[PDB]
């Protein structure tokens, strides 16, 4: 896996200091020899590292929210697609939202 | 180095990260690091929690949330550095420099160099930590700031018996991605979830609201000698369960707003709890369901104003949401005399209900005409031989309307083209209003006027 | 009790007077002779010139190593006779000699491109004028160096003029007034002629040319004697900044220096080398030190044909002797370092340089590393510029948004679901192969390469907040973009 991540540096970034940053935490949290060996063998903790590195950029934030946010966002998106510049307002989204709920209950 | 880990309930990942990052010896700590997060996660709380876990290490604290620019940070830092140095080394001699003497990072580094050279006789090297809470929350922030603060450890000489370190905290992450090329170590706190926030609250606010006065108030207002701390905690826990089950859709995974709402609405719920309500809390919740169903957290009547102020603002909402041509049919009451035809009105219905639209512009004479048309009846007549011969029973352009209209602009309810060096008098000025539908609606029934029919038919 | 609304403590007030010289005698008959004065006419700056000589002296020597070429580099340096540009010498020196004989107020203006030896020639002319002053037959006069670029504020010219002609310190507003007094109100019998050289006026007077207006006002007297000259690059300045009436009324003389010819360039550079040209040296066996007329006796030479070509190529563009001399020096450096590498001495019988290496030193100046670097990038930047060019071919817009270019990128990727390169760089770019990672609307490293190209200059970004509708432009070309595109084996076929 470490050679695969060497390839990943080769093809994504092509800069070493970011890799230095990525490797530092491994030994930093390393406590004993057995955990060191197993963690550098499976490299499964790199999974947690790169999961929590860019976790809250675009996807997770939208994953954590209320259904009302999704409904109003859909109301805005549909009217934006209908529109020329995609412009939208508060009450336009409210109107489309109520239309959505009316259809759902109908 | 032996570091006592803070056994936190939910932030143990970042605890491990930072405990591995930082220790007494500066050699095993990074040159620069960031601790980013989101509001409500208690990043600042956990920082001081870790400091409690590690007392020997020390750091300075600054809160630029109150400061406005760069030089105030310069003066604050220049003060705090030497203040902490002299307080934690009482025996060392000094020539205390003026913190106000700093007016630029060059001067700041010069005075720090003076401090270090006067502190040259230390026994072992020591690195301290600096904290800037809300560095992105500044009020005049620009994009040329963070890198300069990153560049403090470089211009410093390497033979400094006393060094320093930087800490940060951001919210948006947009400006963080704007600068990530420098490959800085970072630790993150994702926004919490349902059970996480529930547990956080029931272990944080539990004691705060358990030792509150209102509990003891009600316990003897009811005068029931059947209680125990276990049951108090259980009733508070289930009430918080109800609060979260009700308002999670409203906010989600935040704590600040929930705490504010709890402080506001706790007393009303406590005023309703009783013996039967504690023995069977479902009915208690049914009896206090009203605040859950409606927050209503703001504050019969709405005004103590004159009549023309109430009645003229009514006209303006009409004069910017109605077509200039589709009004002559409904806003006319005279009997025709000479030959002439009216229009057909709105042949085609509109399906957008311009309530949802940004309003239009208009000249003031339109307002004059429509207000004259809609004004209530005054100047009572008698149908006498001379009563109505000269009464002219209809309001005209007096001075009081002019003055009360001029008042409205300073009341910022009638909005004109926003202008410094405003000029109420100009042929070319357009006017408008800034009020939603509810502002105008509240006047209608209170004054017994009706205009809803003009809008309720188009869409 | 009172509080100052704003403080200024870092201020560094300069101890200078406000009273002009016009108010310390109070009468025309109460003024002494400035010639019979020790403080005037700069008889004290020598102590200051010599006071800072010892601040940087040391005596550390350890195993000094000397080589062959460095002496030739120094002989070819710009810190030192020339017959190439001599007609202007004979003309301007003649005019200056006649002007000093007439004791009038003459004006002259010169310009030229950087590298025309204008400053060198003028300095040599004034040095020969110093020699004529050593004749002790012409009236003595004092030079004045004016370097506004080495000066901070353009009005400090008056301050330094007063502080060097008298040693007195004042601010411009008083020094220039006292100088007006010293010029037009003072007779000739005791005042001294002064010659002044202005340099690179294009940036001194950016605001309104009030300073040079005052100067040219000074240069229009018959009771005061001065010799005024200036240097610039453009030629229309006197009538542009002042206008036509003033420049016509002053009635000065105009000239400019042009780039030298290849023959003159070679003649001069070899003139700075005749002392060492085709010389023979006794050379040690270990350090290879070249000593001039366990030791050899070898010969030194350099490619005269290389002189020919190097001078020829650069004489046709500008005529910059600095360029020619640095080319020669770098050719010598490359030859010397290659020779050193041949043996590998370390650090603690014919020698000649070739046309090949002289051209090697001369051509890498024009050979740009940008092409090699942009061909040596990762695949992402090349792909994105290729997509930009695809949009250019599609619409002929000369401009492209961010959303449109990203749409073109996705179309160009998804259309080629067959090519092996795009197939093998497919899944390691969105979620990096494994599960537990959710998809992202954008690729990885796109912002990284975007800021990289912004910091490179090929990409131009307008000031906007929206990440989509922000307009974007390319800076260099489409042709060179292809000259980078088609050298990738995978890009050429798609
Ligand atoms: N793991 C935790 N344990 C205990 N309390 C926590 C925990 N996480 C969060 N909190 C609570 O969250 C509250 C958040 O308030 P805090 O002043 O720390 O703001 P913040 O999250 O740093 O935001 P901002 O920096 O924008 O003000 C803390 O007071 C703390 O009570
Ligand atoms: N005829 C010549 N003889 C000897 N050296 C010459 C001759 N012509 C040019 N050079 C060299 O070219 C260099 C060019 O310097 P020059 O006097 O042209 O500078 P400049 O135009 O005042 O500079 P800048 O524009 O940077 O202020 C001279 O220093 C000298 O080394
Ligand atoms: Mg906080
Ligand atoms: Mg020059």
């Amino acid at each position: 896996n470490l050679n695969r991540h060497i390839r990943m540096n080769f093809e994504t970034f092509r800069s070493l200091p970011t890799l230095k940053n990525s490797i530092i935490p491994l030994v930093a949290t390393s406590k004993n020899f057995g955990s060191l060996c197993t963690a550098i063998k499976s490299c499964s903790f790199l999974d947690i590292y790169n999961k929590n590195q860019l976790s809250n950029n675009l996807t997770g934030r939208l994953q954590s929210l209320s259904d009302l946010e999704l409904a109003i966002l859909i109301s805005a998106a549909r009217v934006a697609l209908r529109a020329k510049d995609g412009s939208f307002n508060f009450n336009l989204a409210y109107a489309e939202y109520e239309k959505m709920i009316k259809a759902i209950n109908s | 180095m032996n570091v006592t880990t803070p056994e936190v309930a939910f932030r143990e990942y970042q605890t491990n990260c930072l405990a591995s990052y930082i220790s007494a010896d500066p050699d095993i700590t990074p040159s620069n690091l960031i601790l980013q997060g989101y509001s409500g996660t208690g990043k600042t709380y956990t920082l001081k929690k870790y400091f409690n876990a590690n007392p020997n290490l020390h750091a300075v604290w600054l809160e630029p949330v109150e400061l406005v620019s760069w030089k105030p940070l310069l003066q604050a830092i220049a003060r705090t550095v030497q203040y902490k140095l002299k307080t934690l080394y009482p025996n060392i001699p000094t020539t205390d420099y003026d913190p106000l003497q700093v007016e630029e990072p060059f001067l700041l580094v010069k005075t720090l160099h003076n401090i270090f050279v006067q502190y040259e006789s230390l026994q072992e090297k020591t690195c301290l930590f600096l904290i800037l809470d809300g560095f992105d929350s500044l009020q005049d922030l620009d994009a040329a700031l963070f890198n300069k603060y990153i560049k403090l450890n470089e211009l410093l000489p390497k033979d400094s018996k006393i060094n320093i370190k930087f800490i940060y905290t951001m919210l948006e992450t947009s400006f963080l991605q704007r600068y990530s090329t420098h490959c800085i170590p970072t630790v993150m706190f994702p926004r919490y979830n349902v059970d996480e926030v529930s547990t956080i609250l029931v272990m944080s606010r539990c004691g705060e609201l358990m030792e509150d006065s209102c509990l003891r108030k009600r316990i003897i207002e009811e005068q029931i000698t059947d209680c125990t701390d276990d049951q108090f905690q259980n009733v508070a826990a289930n009430f918080i369960h109800l609060i979260v089950q009700a308002f999670h859709s409203y906010t989600g995974n935040d704590i600040f707003a929930l705490n504010d709402l709890i402080d506001f609405k706790w007393p009303k719920y406590v005023s309703r709890i009783t013996k039967e309500n504690i023995f069977e809390p479902l009915a208690l919740y049914k009896s206090a369901i009203k605040l859950f169903l409606s927050t209503d957290d703001n504050l019969s009547q709405t005004y103590d104003l004159s009549i023309i102020s109430k009645y003229l603002l009514i006209a303006s909402y009409i004069c910017s949401y109605l077509e200039p041509r589709y009004d002559a049919s409904i806003f006319s009451r005279k009997t025709r005399i000479i030959q002439g035809r009216a229009a057909y009105g709105r042949r085609k219905k509109k399906e957008v209900n311009p309530r949802y639209l940004q309003p239009s512009l208009f000249a003031i004479e339109r307002l004059l005409a429509i207000f004259q048309a809609i004004f209530p009846i005054q100047g009572k007549a008698e149908s006498g031989s001379l009563s109505a011969l000269r009464e002219e029973s209809l309001m005209k352009a007096n001075i009081e309307v002019f003055q009360n209209l001029s008042e409205l602009h300073t009341l910022k309810l009638i909005a004109t083209t926003m202008n410094k060096n405003i000029d109420y008098l100009s042929p070319k000025v357009r006017w408008k209003v800034n009020v939603p539908w509810e502002i105008i609606k509240e006047i209608s029934e209170s004054v017994h006027f009706n205009i809803s029919d003009y809008f309720s038919d188009i869409h | 009790p009172v509080i100052r609304k704003f403080t200024k403590k870092n201020v560094a007030r300069a101890k200078k007077k406000y009273t002009p010289f016009s108010k310390r005698f109070k009468s025309i008959a109460a003024i002494p002779d400035l010639t019979s004065l020790p403080e005037f006419y700069g008889n004290s700056s020598e102590l200051m010139a010599s006071r800072f000589e010892n601040k940087l002296k040391t005596t550390q020597k350890h195993q000094i190593v000397e080589t062959i070429f460095s002496k030739v580099k120094k002989q070819l340096n710009s810190s030192y006779y020339l017959p190439a540009r001599e007609n202007e010498f004979a003309s301007i020196y003649l005019s200056a000699y006649s002007a000093i004989e007439s004791d009038s107020a003459t004006t002259i203006y010169v310009a030229g491109t950087p590298g025309v030896g204008k400053t060198l020639t003028v300095r040599e002319v004034v040095k020969e004028l110093l020699s004529s002053s050593a004749q002790r037959e012409i009236p003595d006069f004092l030079y004045v160096e004016i370097n506004g670029l080495k000066m901070v504020k353009p009005t400090d010219c008056y301050e330094t003029l007063w502080n060097k002609v008298s040693g007195e310190r004042l601010t411009w507003a008083a020094s220039m007034e006292s100088l007006e007094f010293y010029f037009k109100r003072v007779p000739k019998n005791k005042k001294k002629t002064i010659v002044v050289l202005l340099d690179e006026l294009d940036a001194m007077v950016t605001k309104s040319q009030d300073i040079m207006y005052n100067f040219f006002n000074w240069t229009t007297y018959e009771n005061a004697k001065l010799i005024v000259i200036a240097v610039a690059n453009t030629m229309d300045l006197p009538e542009r900044q002042l206008g036509n009436k003033i420049t016509s009324r002053i009635g000065f003389t105009r000239i400019m220096f042009t780039g030298y010819t290849h023959e003159e360039l070679k003649n001069i550079i070899d003139l700075r080398l005749k002392g060492l040209n085709d010389s023979f040296f006794y050379v040690d066996t270990k350090t290879g030190n070249a000593i001039l007329i366990d030791v050899r006796k070898v010969r030194l030479r350099m490619s005269a044909d290389a002189i020919e070509i190097a001078s020829r190529k650069v004489a046709s563009v500008s005529g910059d002797a600095r360029r020619a001399l640095k080319v020669c020096k770098r050719a010598a450096e490359i030859a010397e370092k290659h020779y050193m590498a041949k043996h590998g001495y370390g650090y603690d019988g014919v020698q000649t340089v070739h046309i090949t290496h002289v051209m090697k030193a001369l051509n890498e100046t024009l050979n740009s590393h940008v092409i090699t670097f942009m061909t040596r990038l990762s695949f992402t930047a090349k792909l994105f510029i290729y997509a930009l060019l695809n949009l250019m071919k599609k619409n002929g817009s000369q401009e492209q948004e961010l959303g449109d270019i990203v749409d073109e990128i996705k179309l160009l990727i998804e259309v080629n679901g067959s090519n092996k390169f795009v197939m093998e760089i497919a899944k390691t770019l969105f979620q990096q192969g494994s599960d537990n990672i959710s998809e992202q609307l954008r690729i990885i490293s796109w912002d990284f390469v975007l800021n990289q190209l912004l910091d490179a200059g090929i990409l131009f970004k307008q000031t906007m907040k929206n990440d989509r509708i922000c307009c974007v432009k390319l800076n260099i070309s489409v042709e060179e973009a292809k000259r980078a595109m088609n050298e990738d084996e995978t890009l050429r076929n798609l």
